[PDB]
RNA sequence: CGCCUCGACCCACGUUAGGCCCAAGGGCCCGUG
RNA sequence: GCUUGUGGCAGCCAAGCGAUAGCGACGUUGCUUUUUGAUCCUUCGAUGUCGGCUCUUCCUAUCAUUGUGAAGCAGAAUUCACCAAGUGUUGGAUUGUUCACCCACCAAUAGGGAACGUGAGCUGGGUUUAGACCGUCGUGAGACAGGUUAGUUUUACCCUACUGAUGACAGUGUCGCGAUAGUAAUUCAACCUAGUACGAGAGGAACCGUUGAUUCACACAAUUGGUCAUCGCGCUUGGU
RNA sequence: UAAGCAGAACUGGCGAUGCGGGAUGAACCGGAAGCCGGGUUACGGUGCCCAACUGCGCGCUAACCUAGAACCCACAAAGGGUGUUGGUCGA
């Protein structure tokens, strides 16, 4: 796995219905080669196996602790974005300061806050569950998990995302009447200029 | 190899580190949760450790050795003079948590709750809320406080009230600054708590708005200070033999050669005391109004015309004028320590809870001393 | 076997009172399921009849019936006492 | 108890049968245990009767 | 809260045993000095 | 450290006992490293060798306590098994003990690891220097893994770890949020249930409720108790 | 009984030896070496850590035991399963 090549100033993913351990390669990638990656929607983060085996695999993890000084043995986080960002620490140098530069340009949310409602939001078609994962093989959601071991904000994210959803629907009527009026515009604007638009017929899709 | 017997660990591993409080004033760190059924009511309160007595009253328990019968029981005296109402904050629900949304302040703020903001109020020249107090002048100042208030109204999830004691009301403090501290509304809904925190403005909240007798309540405070202290006093370990080289206060074994490290559950010397402490079930015997029958010691069954305060004072803290609560047992912190009191986080369903408590008789022999009189008309009285 | 088991229905069909279950102080509450509805049966002695449309509602609402009067420390082989199924249908 | 009682509640508490392995309860008409722990074992007896 | 010494162009929710589709493999932008 | 014969623990078959409630011969498969051996890899310009006292953590092959399944489970009691290491597991006589064995209480008095935990923590009763008895052995000097009695226990101010204490990090102060880390409560009795269920009888439960107590923790000093150089007051010896 | 035990036969190796792989390691696998440029391989690999496919193709597995996952090598047995998938011999 190489990275994407796309050089943009930063990519924002929806997390949604992506398997995390698959999502978390590639972004590490992406940081390694110097992109800037928000990743949001954390909470909705897909693991293969279900809450049982998901679950069981946090509480031997939340078994570790030095013996001596548990503030200083390791740090359990409870969040989906938190638990996402160890994830990919985990595929990450970042002892090394090139690790630690690659880490720094990773931001991870759950829910979409603000500006990233507004902006675009792409997909990793090699994470996706739904072309990776058997239809009829048991799964689990990151804040279900989360919700199980001590996470304690997913009211506050269920509601503020109901709030955000609300919104895009509204702006996506407004979106459509535009559509509407757009077509309308260029059926009128063709025959205007019938005779100029001779070249981009065979190219029309 | 396995230790020879078995006892159990001395002290709690729950209340580490054993270190001096970061503050001096109790803190509530949560507040009961909001019923918006209920009406508007505050949670809390601040008041000022007086000094300690004791009472008789009849126990009415069935099923108990006491029924019917006289108990003997300390109680502990809480000056609680009423709360001026100062500003309203407001908080807005996140997914990091709680957020201070804003907050809006009243027109006149006493010098006593303006001497919290400064290390040195003599020196400096005491401009703090000036210009924030001509917004209640003008007019484009107006339109900012009820901006301010609508937005709490329509934004909040979480109002509380800002509020100070009057500290000069209890000489014996010798202290001029007031304490400070945000009380929680619980009641009704969020234009409710706005609207009922706005009137309460410059005005004085009494201890029987917050709290009612027969009622448990929790102390939130700092514990007595006791400086430096051996493993034997600050976790209670048990004494080395007489014979012990080098002394026989210490723990003898501090661990095993593995882990090569001495672990954080080993008894270690330190500070003791000074410590945040929140503790509940207190219940409230007696509410002393200032200006009524209520605040004297006096019970239906002794009629005899007495205060609360005992013969020559409290010791170390003075005579208690301003309304006052009367608590089962015992409280955090010495004499004159400011206490935060708490309504009870849980339900409180119980015979100890749903008691009525009716006095027979309260101490106010001098606690200086082998005190024998209950008023000085009576020790001059027995002297001629 | 000795101890009569007195039933009380609390609402018109939502609840049922269980008590001296083998001379027992303690009250056993079942609530019944959504769209459940129970009834002490007339014409027949002892039995309770339970009604609804969903099969799993109302044969869930009778299986915490009869988990509620199980007998404990006790050989249940001679101490025989409970609420049993007896007729699952469909009108 | 009535006998036609008795049959009642015998269906419940005694015409079981007894894994021989992890003593589970099990159907009557069972060949072989239901729990993972003794490996399904097939090795049943009837619940013993008063 | 108070007090002042290198065109970096692009906002649907949701579902994949379903909502013409069958990837932005698109669209927009004098894209031209 | 390796090994696991021996020690300990767990299985498979089923002749028998009373086939598989509970057991289980003749055979046969394993696991473990609190036994003892076997070895001689590390350490001989030295890693302080027994035991107990103190103190903390850890395991489970669970003794009690929670919830259950089985019985040759009527009740009461007991036994087998499961999920379970959250909380407990004590005061003493003899002995240097470890191990043991008795007394007593208890819900119960389970088993173990951490350099056979723990000596710059103690102690020093035992082992094991030099003094000295006895028995046996030796011609003798002397020996004994046999008994007996007397026999100096050093250093931390360094680094880390741990416990607390200040503190910079782009003005200053007040009020807040809360990631993360820690964590805690525990067991028993009396009364009612009830001389009831059960049982031929003898015997004999329990839930709910109520009232207490144990172990632990965190505070506090109204009262009781303790503490004196209040050198507070009084008395008093000798001197001056 | 066994042992990273103790002792022999043939050859190689380490000791005396770097270098690539086996995460790590005297001995295992590859391969032995002056200072360099370019090309290609061995062993071993191609989701990230990590250079190289989330490559093309068929099955099997679902682990509510920490499913499983690289010679030496870092273990597992007798015995079981109406879990599931292939077969064989019969009524
Ligand atoms: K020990
Ligand atoms: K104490
Ligand atoms: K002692
Ligand atoms: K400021
Ligand atoms: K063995
Ligand atoms: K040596
Ligand atoms: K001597
Ligand atoms: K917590
Ligand atoms: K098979
Ligand atoms: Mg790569
Ligand atoms: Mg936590
Ligand atoms: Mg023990
Ligand atoms: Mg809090
Ligand atoms: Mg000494
Ligand atoms: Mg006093
Ligand atoms: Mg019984
Ligand atoms: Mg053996
Ligand atoms: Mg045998
Ligand atoms: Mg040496
Ligand atoms: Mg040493
Ligand atoms: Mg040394
Ligand atoms: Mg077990
Ligand atoms: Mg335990
Ligand atoms: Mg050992
Ligand atoms: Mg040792
Ligand atoms: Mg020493
Ligand atoms: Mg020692
Ligand atoms: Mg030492
Ligand atoms: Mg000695
Ligand atoms: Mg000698
Ligand atoms: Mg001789
Ligand atoms: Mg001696
Ligand atoms: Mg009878
Ligand atoms: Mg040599
Ligand atoms: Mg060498
Ligand atoms: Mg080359
Ligand atoms: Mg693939
Ligand atoms: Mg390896
Ligand atoms: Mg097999
Ligand atoms: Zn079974």
């Amino acid at each position: 796995v190489s990275g994407s090549g796309v050089c943009a100033k930063r990519v924002v993913v929806d997390a949604r219905h992506h398997m995390l351990g698959r999502l978390a390669s590639i972004v590490a990638k992406e940081l390694l080669n110097g992109q800037r990656v928000v990743v949001v929607r954390c909470e909705e983060i897909c693991m293969s196996g279900g809450l049982v085996r998901q679950k069981m695999k946090y509480l031997r993890f939340l078994r570790k602790r030095m013996n001596t000084k548990p503030s200083h043995g390791p740090i359990h986080f409870r969040a989906p974005a938190k638990i996402l960002w160890r994830t990919i620490r985990g595929m990450i140098p970042h002892k090394t300061a090139r690790g630690e530069a690659a880490l720094a340009r990773l931001k991870a949310y759950e829910g979409v806050p603000p500006p990233y409602d507004r902006t675009k939001r792409m997909v990793i078609p090699d994470a996706l569950k739904v072309l990776r994962l058997q239809p009829g093989h048991r799964y689990c959601l990151l804040g279900q998990l989360s919700k199980e071991v001590g996470w304690n904000y997913a009211d506050t994210i269920r509601e503020l995302e109901e709030k955000r959803k609300e919104k895009a629907k509204v702006s996506y009527d407004r979106r459509k009447q535009l559509a509407k009026l757009r077509v309308k515009a260029e059926k009128a604007a063709e025959e205007k200029l019938g005779t100029q638009l001779e070249i981009l017929a065979p190219i029309k899709y | 190899s396995h230790r020879k017997f078995e006892h159990p660990r001395h002290g709690s591993l729950g209340f580490l580190p054993r270190k001096r409080c970061s503050r001096h004033r109790g803190k509530v760190k949560s507040f009961p949760k909001d019923d918006q059924q209920k009406p508007c009511h505050l949670t809390a309160f601040l008041g000022y450790k007086a000094g300690m007595t004791h009472i008789v009253r009849e126990v009415e328990k069935p099923g108990s050795k006491l029924h019917k019968k006289e108990t003997c029981e300390a109680v502990t005296i809480i000056e609680t003079p009423p709360l001026v109402i100062v500003g309203l904050v407001a908080y807005v629900k996140t997914p990091r948590g709680l957020r201070t949304l804003n907050s809006v302040w009243a027109q006149h703020l006493s010098e006593d709750v303006r001497r919290r903001f400064y290390k040195n109020w003599c020196k400096s020249k005491k401009k703090a809320f000036t210009k924030y107090a001509l917004k209640y002048d003008s007019d484009a100042g107006k339109k900012e406080i009820q901006l301010q208030l609508e937005k709490m109204k329509k934004y909040a999830t979480i109002v509380r009230v800002i509020a100070h004691t009057q500290i000069r009301k209890m000489k014996g403090l010798k202290q001029k600054k007031a304490h400070l501290m945000e009380i929680q509304v619980n009641g009704g809904t969020i234009a409710d708590k706005v609207d009922y925190g706005y009137k309460f403005f410059e005005k004085e909240v009494p201890v029987e708005a917050v709290f009612q007798k027969d009622e448990m309540v929790d102390i939130i405070g700092v514990t007595k200070g006791k400086g430096y202290e051996g493993v034997v006093t600050r976790w209670g370990v048990t004494r080395l033999p007489r014979k012990t080289h080098r002394g026989l206060r210490k723990v003898a074994c501090i661990g095993a050669w593995h882990p090569a490290r001495v672990s954080y559950t080993v008894a270690r010397a330190g500070q003791n005391g000074y410590h945040h402490r929140t503790e509940m079930n207190k219940k409230i015997y007696k509410m002393g109004k200032s200006g009524q029958e209520s605040h004297e010691a006096c019970t239906e069954f002794d009629r005899t015309e007495k205060d609360i305060t005992p013969m020559g004072g409290f010791p170390h803290y003075g005579v208690v004028k301003g309304d006052y609560l009367m608590i089962k047992g015992c409280c955090v912190g010495p004499k004159k320590r400011v206490v935060t009191l708490r309504q009870s986080l849980l339900k409180q369903t119980s015979r100890l809870a749903l008691e009525e408590i009716k006095l027979k008789f309260i101490d106010t022999s001098s606690k200086f001393g082998h005190g024998r009189f209950q008023t000085t008309d009576e020790k001059q009285k027995f002297y001629g | 076997a000795h101890f009569p088991i007195n039933a009380s229905i609390t609402a018109a069909n939502k609840g049922i009172e269980i008590r001296n279950f083998l001379g027992e102080k303690k009250v056993r509450k079942v609530d019944m399921l959504d769209g459940v509805t129970i009834l002490r049966s007339e014409k027949v002695k002892d039995e309770i009849v339970l009604d609804g449309n969903d099969i799993e509602l109302v044969s869930r609402s009778a299986a915490l019936i009869n988990q509620k009067c199980h007998v404990k420390n006790k050989d249940i082989r001679k101490f025989l006492d409970g609420i049993y199924v007896s007729d699952k249908g469909a009108i | 108890i009535e006998p036609s009682l008795q049959a009642l509640a015998r269906k419940y508490n005694q015409e079981k049968m007894i894994c021989r392995k992890c003593y589970a309860r099990l159907h009557p008409r069972a060949v072989n245990c239901r729990k993972k722990k003794c490996g399904h074992s097939n090795q049943l007896r009837p619940k013993k009767k008063i």
